[PDB]
RNA sequence: UUUUUUUUUUUUUU
RNA sequence: UUUUUUUUUUUUUUUUUUUUUUUUUUUUUUUUUUUUU
RNA sequence: UUUUUUUUUUUUUUUUUUUUUUUUUUUUU
RNA sequence: ACCGGUGGUUUGUUAGUAUUUAUGUCAUCAACAUGUCAAUGAAAUAUCAAUAACGAUGAAAA
RNA sequence: UGUAACGGUACAAGCUGUAAACAAAGG
RNA sequence: AGGGCAUGCAAUACCAAUCAGAUAACAACUGAA
RNA sequence: CCUUUUAAUUGAUUAUGCUGACUUUAGUCCCGAUAAACUACAGUUCUGCUUAAACUGAGGAGUCAAGUAGGUACAAACCGUACAAGGAUUAAUU
């Protein structure tokens, strides 16, 4: 990433794409802790 | 020049940054003021046939009038009741959060300085300024006087472990 | 965060606890569908929530920080200020001196506009400290030769108000005064502004 | 790790002293510190716990170096390190400290002898060593040239010291004084950057930039 | 990678990264910048360290072997 | 001084094998059926003595490490970090008797600030009502608008002796409410911290302020 | 872009000398350092106004507005002498931290005004008791500062300090008795009391800069005993890293006038300690720029016209002389001056007086010139080359020094202004020789 | 490197005839060591080759046992 | 080829990855990975009062 | 924050070394050199310096103009305390006058009497005019320039000013024990005047102290000004304190003497 | 490319 | 002629800004308001 | 001697770093 | 019949199994390196005796 | 919640969080 | 779970037009998710 | 064992096939520009190049790389090494 490119760019962790996926060390389908 | 060309941001006028330095106008100071001046105004409602409380006992309060108000000490809460669940001792004891100026009592205990000299304030714990300038000028006079006609009797103490001494004092 | 504040947002804050405060100004948590009775804010024949002796704490602090932002504070916000002050009940001495000599060394500085603010705080009621002879006899020398030498940007409102407040609040005796203020508002050029006031 | 707090109550650091391999001088002690102390916070350390006499505190970090799981019959090719990040601090006590305490010392190998060898080698891949002016060379607070001579020294000095620099000129490390007349070198006695009135007048010479035009 | 924390070299450091990366160790500030370069230290940020006296104290680090043996018998009287 | 550090050691250059040997010898560890027994002042003591001894332990640890060898009677450490960790535990429960102490009392006065505000909240809405039915009927006179005054003038009283005994009660409550320094990791070390979250204010946030402290 | 070849030359020849400019100036820069510390933990927290109404004022008030006069450096004289009156008036309603204060103030501004010194003296003698170590040091600090000697009241300071030892500080303890030196009020018994008490303050409660502080020559000869000298005297060199030219120059005093004095004590140290005296001595000790006084260079003149040679101004080892004769070397003078007195008074201080006795016995023709005496004569030449040729022809002065006749506040006051007008037609006259005053115009 | 990473293992695939020896260097280091224990007034030379259990006080050595037949 | 760590570290470091579109679902040894790795095992006959579990849930 | 950000004595940049081409830098960057500032910014500069001569130049009109052609110029800005001490009182008094008449007739302007006043002006104005002028010289004429063209270079002609010695056993006692026991160079004559000016060099009271604090190889033989300088340069028999005070026009000496034409001299 | 008591602020310049 | 640097800061000038301010370190010197020049 | 900090000059954030921990009743000694 | 505790069956004897890291590239990206936590032996709480030989324990050894 | 760094442990693919392998005794 | 539990993952969202950052005075100023 | 069943994807000299081992070519090819001496009665071997001064009142006139490459017993191991105040006024002790 150059400077022109990163000045039009937001962070992974500002939306919620991050909590859309199960992958995990076991497989595809991971289980939250307490579910 | 750079690639931050582009952005709407660029080379903005006016900012945080810029500005550290100017005021706001008087005519948005005044308009506030005015503004929250402006929020009760209506006539009055009720009744007051006689004053208020404001002053000591006996002493009669008519005609001064005072515009804040005063707390009585014969109507405090004591610690017990503070303390006591729901349904010497601690049951002659108030512990009062408040102006002690604006408070009325039969005695009020102040620190002097040694010379008993009202000049600005005394040692400057809280409320001695208070108690000070609520005080007519005529304390000053008085204290004064005072200290001339007794002379003597002003550099003494009673005795440590001295009851009939310390009542003969007093 | 009493400590933080400027002067401008003191001043307004004090001027809120003066003027008749009230307790349903505040905001409400998910109050009821329903008007809340801030809407009317009319004068009421008690104190809602709180007695108004229940904030001597918060006074105190506020005239304190009244105190140190005295010095960092324009010509135009300092007699706001010291008005506020007075206003509250700011009864402590030692606030007050530093008040009274930033107040003295700004005086020449300042214009009519300022000093109507400045004559206010001397109107009865209000605490003796801030009557000390030698301010309030500068204060009315001051006036004089504004209205000696800049009489024609006054208007009729101002001289309105001055002449109330030399009369009431300064408890002024100058006759000569007194006729130049009468001569001002009737012989000047000020009749479609007086019509209009 | 935590950040010390004002009112200290149960203080956590745990000072020792650090065995160096290099030469240290008298007055100096080698320790070891988190990496999280500064120099007025060790010294009052010292100054309240052990009540020790401190002049000066210097400071450095230590980070130790990779290695490599290359050695044995079966190696892994991981990388590891030994050791752990520390401040290797250094206290100008006003009191002497033996050097059996701070200095190593080993028998095997005759050549790790720091104490023995001094500052005459550089225990390290310095070829070539510094130090700047001493006290006593520089001009402000230093040892003058001509003061020797002077009656108010030889005062304090009364059969106790003898202030001639002539009487303490090394015989095996001299060259005879030679003739002014005759050519000779500068340094040879003259230890100063000024020309000597005894000497006689000096020719100049100009280089001929263009001696074609002649 | 030829340059980055994949051969145990680690998170980058002042020591291993050209002249103006500011990084420190943890510490306690003890002054403040000024416009030209200086910085004026006060003493008022600086810890204290609270020792009581030593001079008198019979207490040691470790205790007597025989301490166990005298506790022990005391909790038999108490059967 | 700077000599208890290695005083007594294997370090010590002045003392035979044998006065070593008898040195190194060690008792048990202090436990807590002891250490409850004593005061502030004896476990604050003890503490710096343990310190002491780990300071003297640490230096002939690291001494052993560098030649690569056990070092003698490794148990003393451990020994000492049981001490250290006892007196601690000790103290933490100290505290934490005041902090329920201070809990119940909370909750004691809770109960009746509650009915407290539950009776002033409805006769405000009283007052209220009966003062809109005065306004209303302004200009006109009856028996009526008599009743309502001297039912609001009952009510005026009724309520203000509810503030007057709820003012002691809301200071109260609201103790922990706002921060205090006392009880601040960064302005003292006791057991039984307190912490805090930042607030958002606007008229702070909204100004350009440096990263200061002075 | 590009750049004509004609200013190409000139941008870098001025881009190199640039270069050569900076690294040339911080040559003699070596002291310096980017890091400094700053004193903080003496402001008060309360804010006042100098400038406000003085009748106002309390004794807190005036207290915090003398000190903050006093850092800001605000030295007016309308300003100060209000102070002065309203502190008069309030002298009966000051705390023992509050006249602390206004010492420290006064005596950091040097404002020369003995008539409050000498009002609020007596109301401190009688809260001694309630006195702290700061005030106890200010008090002294200030009046030393001021140079107006009280004997009867420095003494009691001392003694109060002696009687709060348990409670006081290191650095007041030794400022108190540095002072109480320095002054010249302390009974043989007093000052070994005193000395008993300081060895221990020093070897128990004292670090290498603390130590520092201790030294002073004036003191160590006439206030510490022999054991408290051996000890500082060998803790000196030990604790010499650490240390200023200032200290550098008193400890070499200290070592010189010991030599002088006290042999016995000077040979009871060891060989290692003596050689470190005996190889400061080598050293050049930075010293601050000197100049000839008014009074000096009216005196110098008149000797000039008497028709003898001299110096000007010059260090000899340790001591600098005002005059010195070439003819004759062993011949010197010396000019005092109303700082060289006590307030109100013509007695000598300590330090003269161990000068010229150090200077007598090392064989030196030492005479005194005194400004009482010289301001007499007015702006007449021919009376004062009689005068000093009086004086030459006479035997110089004795070993030990002694003081003048009486004198008064009003007499002081009386000289200081007819001396006023004297130095400023002298200089009027000076000028206007200097004026050839010839072209004339035609216009 | 110490670390064994770069490409510095190519080279020494091939063969080679010998290679350089910086005696010149070596020597004037091991000189300096020996005149920086000198100064003191130990012998390092005499230590670094006396055989095993051999004794020899100061300066000597083989030459010492010839006109020492006694 | 040039070697520069202050370009690597521009264009390549942690913070310069999470702004790239990329599948950050694969496993990075020096990068922050979003992939879950199922924590501490269940408890067999050891101290119950000793067994730790949670800590951003629990602290106070 | 950058890949080097090294200044100052750590200069990453790399200059050239031969000091032969090191030896031509110098001569661009101080002969060579350019300057935006005019002569009368240079003049402006010193006002408090020369406050009779700052005013005077922005009282009488013409003088202004002049002083801000292209072509080179030297000025000498004389000195108010010079003016003071040399001038007669009288003159001083109603030079001062004129200046204030003057002033006073543009503060007018700007916010038989009426004949009178223009003859008044009229002769004033030339007076002033005359008297201002008369220091002008046409060309630029810089200090080393002078001194060189004064002979101070010529080994020939330095004979009385490199060799200097004084008596050191009376300076220095302690550090000798064995012994206790030019030519006229001629100006261009100003602009108002005719006659030409004559420079000389003269040899100061510092110079005969130098051997004793430095190196010297000399051969085998057989009231005085505190301005520094080991040489002083006397412009018509006034003394320059300071000079070299170059311009877009020209330069600037201060001199300790008012030069004053013949015309306004006195019989 | 700012050098030694810290901030705010106006004109000229080697 | 292909028509070239200036803002933080230093110096100077002009002033009614402010403990966000120079050791409670130290030396020297004839010296300063109003009812002593 | 540098780095740090103002300007050039940029949240054109160099993960585990800082004059940066809740923002002055600070007990002035 | 919710809710807590205990036990068993199926998924699953027929099916499967992943967590640490050396190496490539500027980056995206790609990739199953190197037997086991392990002398051997059911047991080492059986590996004794030592100088060559003959001797001890063990199913088997030097 | 899931993970990375530093420190300790026997420097380790475990454990652990400077109190870094435990408080078990409140009359 | 008795006690303790440094640091980093850029966090006013247990709420609230959109558009950089510690989430932007109007307008300029635009939009398939 | 016999008999019934099997969705095993169930069958090998060969796709310059994929993943490994081991022969032949094959004791073949590959070896960088300059060395020598250290004795049985004193000493200075030859050659190539030529910035090798370390207080003289002045921090040796700079940048960058080495993710620590001129420390250490004829060690590719272990163990050490970065002080801007120069700590040794260590001119003393023995």
């Amino acid at each position: 990433i150059r400077p022109r490119k990163k000045g039009m760019r937001l962070d992974r962790r500002r939306s919620k794409k991050q909590y859309k996926h199960g992958r995990h060390v076991g497989g595809w389908n991971y289980r939250w802790l307490g579910s | 020049v750079r690639p931050n060309q582009g952005r709407n941001d660029y080379n903005q006028v006016g900012g945080k940054k810029r500005g550290q330095g100017v005021q706001v106008l008087p005519e948005t100071i005044r308009l506030l003021i005015e503004t929250r001046k402006a929020a009760t105004a209506g006539g009055p409602v009720g009744r007051q046939p006689l004053p208020k409380a404001t002053e000591a006992t006996g002493v009669s309060s008519w005609g001064r009038d005072r515009r804040f108000p005063i707390t009585e000490a014969l109507r405090l809460p004591t610690v017990a009741e503070v303390n006591a669940p729901w349904e010497g001792r601690l049951d002659k004891v108030v512990l009062h959060s408040g102006d002690i100026s604006r408070l009325r009592v039969d005695a009020t205990v102040v620190g002097a300085v040694r010379s008993f000299k009202t000049v600005g304030d005394g040692r400057g714990f809280t409320g001695c300024s208070a108690l000070l300038e609520g005080a007519g000028p005529f304390l000053s006079s008085f204290v004064s006087q005072q200290r001339r006609h007794l002379g003597e009797e002003l550099l003494h103490t009673p005795v440590r472990g001295d009851p009939s001494s310390a009542q003969t004092v007093a | 965060y009493i400590h933080e504040m400027d002067a401008a947002t003191l001043a307004v804050v004090l001027a809120s606890l003066a003027h008749s405060p009230s307790a349903y100004s505040v905001s409400e948590r998910r109050p009821p569908p329903s008007p809340s009775p801030a809407v009317s804010l009319s004068s009421s024949s008690f104190s809602p929530t709180h007695l108004p002796q229940h904030l001597d704490s918060l006074l105190a602090l506020l005239g304190r920080q009244a105190a140190a932002t005295a010095a960092h504070a324009p010509d135009s916000t300092l007699a706001f200020l010291f008005r506020g002050c007075a206003e509250a009940g700011v009864v402590e001495k030692n606030v007050v001196c530093t008040l009274l000599g930033r107040v003295e060394q700004r005086l020449p500085c300042m214009q009519l506009p300022e000093c109507l603010v400045l004559l206010d705080a001397l109107r009865p009621g209000l605490p003796e400290v801030y009557r000390h002879p030698r301010f309030v006899a500068r204060l009315v020398a001051h006036a004089g030769l504004l209205l000696q030498f800049r009489g024609a940007e006054s208007e009729a409102e101002d001289l309105c108000d001055l002449a109330f407040s030399l009369v009431f609040a300064a408890n002024c005796r100058d006759a000569a005064l007194l006729q130049t203020t009468a001569l001002l508002l009737v012989h000047g050029k000020r009749m479609q502004s007086l019509n209009e006031t | 790790p935590p950040k010390t707090p004002r009112n200290v109550f149960f203080p956590w650091q745990v000072f020792s002293v650090h065995r160096t391999g290099a030469f240290l001088e008298r007055r100096r002690v080698a320790l070891k510190v988190p990496v999280n102390l500064t120099k007025f916070e060790i010294q009052s350390y010292l100054e309240k716990i052990y009540g020790a006499r401190v002049l000066k505190v210097s400071t450095l970090i230590v980070v130790p170096r990779r290695r490599r799981d290359i050695f044995g019959p079966r190696p892994s090719m991981r990388y590891y390190r030994v050791g752990c990040t520390f401040k290797k601090a250094i206290v100008t006590l006003e009191d002497g400290v033996p050097d059996a305490v701070k200095m190593l010392r080993s028998s095997i190998e005759l050549a790790k002898n720091p104490d023995i060898t001094k500052h005459n080698l550089t225990y390290s891949g310095r070829v070539r060593a510094f130090k700047p002016p001493s006290a006593a060379q520089r001009w402000e607070m230093g040892e003058s040239k001509y003061a020797w001579r002077l009656p108010i020294p030889n005062l304090l000095a009364g059969d106790e010291m003898q202030l001639n620099p002539a009487l303490r000129i090394d015989e095996s490390t001299t060259q005879m004084f030679p003739d002014f007349s005759k050519p000779f070198f500068h340094n040879a006695h003259f230890n100063f950057s000024w020309k000597p009135e005894e000497v006689p007048f000096q020719q100049t010479v100009k280089l001929d930039i263009t001696p074609w035009r002649r | 990678a030829k340059v980055g924390p994949s051969k145990g070299r680690g998170p980058l450091l002042a020591k291993f990264a050209p002249v103006g990366f500011k990084k420190g160790f943890g510490a306690i500030g003890l002054g403040r910048h000024t416009k030209k370069g200086f910085f004026i230290i006060n003493t008022m940020l600086v810890p204290m360290f609270k020792v009581p006296d030593l001079s008198n104290c019979k207490l040691k680090c470790y205790v007597a072997p025989d301490t166990y043996r005298i506790v022990q018998q005391s909790f038999n009287k108490r059967e | 001084g700077i000599d208890e550090l290695w005083k007594g050691s294997y370090l010590d250059p002045t003392i035979g094998a044998k006065q070593k040997e008898a040195n190194a010898v060690a008792g048990d560890a202090w436990p807590a059926c002891l250490l409850r027994m004593k005061s502030f002042e004896d476990l604050h003591k003890l503490w710096y003595i343990c310190l002491k001894e780990k300071n003297l332990l640490m230096g002939e640890r690291w001494a052993a490490r560098q030649h690569k060898q056990e070092m003698k009677q490794p148990e003393r450490l451990q020994k000492v970090r049981r001490t250290m960790r006892r007196i601690l535990i000790v103290l933490t429960k100290r505290e934490i008797q005041q902090q329920c102490l201070r809990a119940k009392d909370i909750l004691a006065k809770q109960q009746k600030r509650e009915a407290l505000e539950t009776r002033r909240f409805q006769l405000e809405e009283k007052m209220l009502q009966l003062e809109h039915r005065i306004r209303r009927m302004e200009p006109a006179q009856s028996l009526q608008k008599e009743a309502w005054q001297a039912t609001l003038d009952r009510y005026r009283s009724d309520h203000e002796d509810i503030l007057i005994q709820l003012h002691p009660l809301r200071k109260e409550t609201t103790q922990l409410l706002a921060p205090d320094w006392r009880y601040e990791r960064k302005y003292s070390d006791l057991p039984g911290p307190i912490r805090w979250k930042k607030q958002y204010i606007p008229a702070l946030e909204d100004q350009y302020r440096k990263p200061i402290r002075f | 872009g590009i750049l004509r070849p004609r200013e190409r030359l000139l941008l870098n020849a001025l881009k190199k000398e640039a270069d050569i400019r900076y690294r040339g100036r911080r040559m003699h820069k070596r002291f310096r350092s980017w890091a400094q510390q700053r004193v903080r933990h003496y402001w008060l927290p309360q804010k006042v106004c100098v400038t406000s109404d003085p009748q106002l004022m309390d004794g807190s008030y005036i207290a915090a507005c003398v000190q903050k006069a006093a850092t800001l450096r605000k030295h007016d004289l309308q300003l100060w002498h209000g102070f002065s009156k309203r502190i008069l008036e309030l002298a009966d309603s000051l705390t023992p931290q509050q006249m602390g204060y206004i010492f420290y103030g006064y005596g950091k501004s040097l404002f020369r005004h003995e008539e409050l010194y000498r009002g609020l003296l007596p109301f401190v003698a009688e809260a001694l008791p309630e006195f702290h170590s700061h005030a106890l040091m200010t008090v002294a600090w200030a009046l030393e500062r001021v140079r107006v000697n009280d004997r009867a009241v420095v003494a009691q300071i001392a003694e109060e300090a002696l009687a709060k030892k348990d409670l006081m500080r290191p650095a007041d303890f030794i400022k108190i008795v540095n002072c109480v030196a320095r002054m010249g009020a302390a009974p043989p018994s007093l000052a070994a009391a005193l000395s008993a008490e300081l060895m221990r303050v020093l070897d128990e409660k004292c670090n290498a800069l603390l130590f520092r502080g201790a030294v002073d020559h004036v003191a160590v000869a006439t206030l510490y005993s022999d054991p408290l000298r051996l000890y500082l005297l060998e803790r000196f060199t030990k604790t010499a890293i650490c240390c200023r030219p200032m200290h550098y120059q008193k400890a070499f005093q200290s070592a010189v006038a010991i030599r002088v004095l006290h042999p016995p004590v000077w040979q009871q140290l060891s060989k290692a300690v003596r050689n470190f005296y005996i190889r400061l001595s080598l050293r050049r000790i930075p010293q601050r720029a000197r100049r000839p006084s008014p009074l000096h260079w009216d005196v110098s003149n008149a000797l000039a016209k008497l028709g003898v040679f001299h110096r000007n101004t010059f260090q000899w080892g340790c001591f600098w002389i005002d005059i010195g004769e070439i003819d004759d070397r062993r011949q010197c003078w010396f000019v005092d001056g109303p700082s060289d007195f006590y307030s109100s008074t013509n007695e000598y201080t300590e330090a003269n007086k161990l000068q010229h006795r150090i200077l007598s016995e090392l064989g030196w023709n030492i005479r005194r010139v005194r400004w009482n005496d010289w301001v007499q004569l007015g702006t007449d030449m021919d009376a004062k080359v009689e005068y000093l040729r009086k004086l030459r022809e006479r035997p110089p002065w004795p070993a030990i020094l002694t003081d003048g006749p009486s004198s008064s506040r009003q007499e002081m006051v009386a000289n200081l202004r007819s001396a006023r007008d004297v130095q400023r037609a002298l200089k009027e006259r000076r000028e206007k020789n200097r004026q050839p005053h010839s072209l004339v115009m035609n216009l | 490197n110490k670390v064994r990473t770069d490409k510095k293992e190519r080279k020494r695939a091939f063969p080679q005839r010998g290679f350089w020896k910086k005696q010149n260097f070596l020597q004037v280091k091991n000189n300096t060591v020996r005149l920086a224990f000198a100064v003191q007034g130990v012998d390092l030379l005499k230590l670094k080759r006396l055989r095993w259990g051999e004794v020899r006080k100061g300066n000597t050595g083989w030459w010492t046992d010839d006109y020492r037949s006694p | 080829n040039e070697s520069s760590p202050l370009h690597m570290g521009a264009g390549s470091a942690n913070w310069t990855a999470v702004a790239r579109l990329e599948d950050f679902t694969l496993r990075g040894l020096s990068h922050p990975p979003w992939i879950h790795v199922s924590s501490r095992p269940f408890y067999g006959a050891g101290g119950g009062a000793v067994l730790a579990a949670c800590m951003s849930s629990a602290v106070w | 924050r950058w890949w080097t950000r090294a200044s100052g004595m750590r200069n990453p940049v790399k200059w050239t070394r031969d000091w032969e081409v090191l030896n031509r830098k110098v001569y661009f960057a101080f002969d060579e050199r350019e300057i935006r500032r005019s002569m009368l910014d240079a003049v402006n500069a010193h006002r408090k310096t020369a406050s009779l001569f700052h005013r005077m130049i922005n009282a009488v009109p013409g003088v202004a103009h002049a002083m801000s052609l292209p072509g080179p110029h030297t000025f000498f800005l004389p000195s108010d305390k010079a003016c003071r001490d040399h001038l007669s009182p009288d003159s001083l008094h109603a030079l001062t006058e004129r200046v204030a008449f003057l002033e006073e007739q543009q503060r007018q302007r700007v916010g038989g009497t009426a004949a009178a006043i223009a003859d008044r002006v009229a002769k004033t104005t030339e007076q002033l005019r005359t008297f201002v002028l008369a220091h002008l010289i046409p060309g630029e004429w810089r200090m080393k320039t002078l001194l060189l063209a004064c002979g101070a270079g010529d080994p020939r002609r330095n004979g009385s000013l490199r060799y200097q010695d004084t008596d050191r056993e009376l300076f220095a006692p302690v550090m000798y024990a064995s012994r206790l026991g030019s030519s006229v160079f001629l100006l261009p004559p100003p602009q108002s005047t005719d006659e030409p000016l004559p420079v000389w060099v003269q040899a100061s009271r510092y110079a005969a102290f130098l051997p004793i604090t430095t190196s010297t190889n000399f051969p085998r033989f057989e009231r005085r000004s505190t301005v520094g300088g080991a040489l002083h340069l006397w412009v018509g028999g006034a003394l320059v304190t300071k000079g070299d005070l170059r311009a877009h026009n020209g330069v600037v000496h201060m001199i300790d003497k008012p030069l004053i034409p013949v015309q306004l001299l006195a019989s």
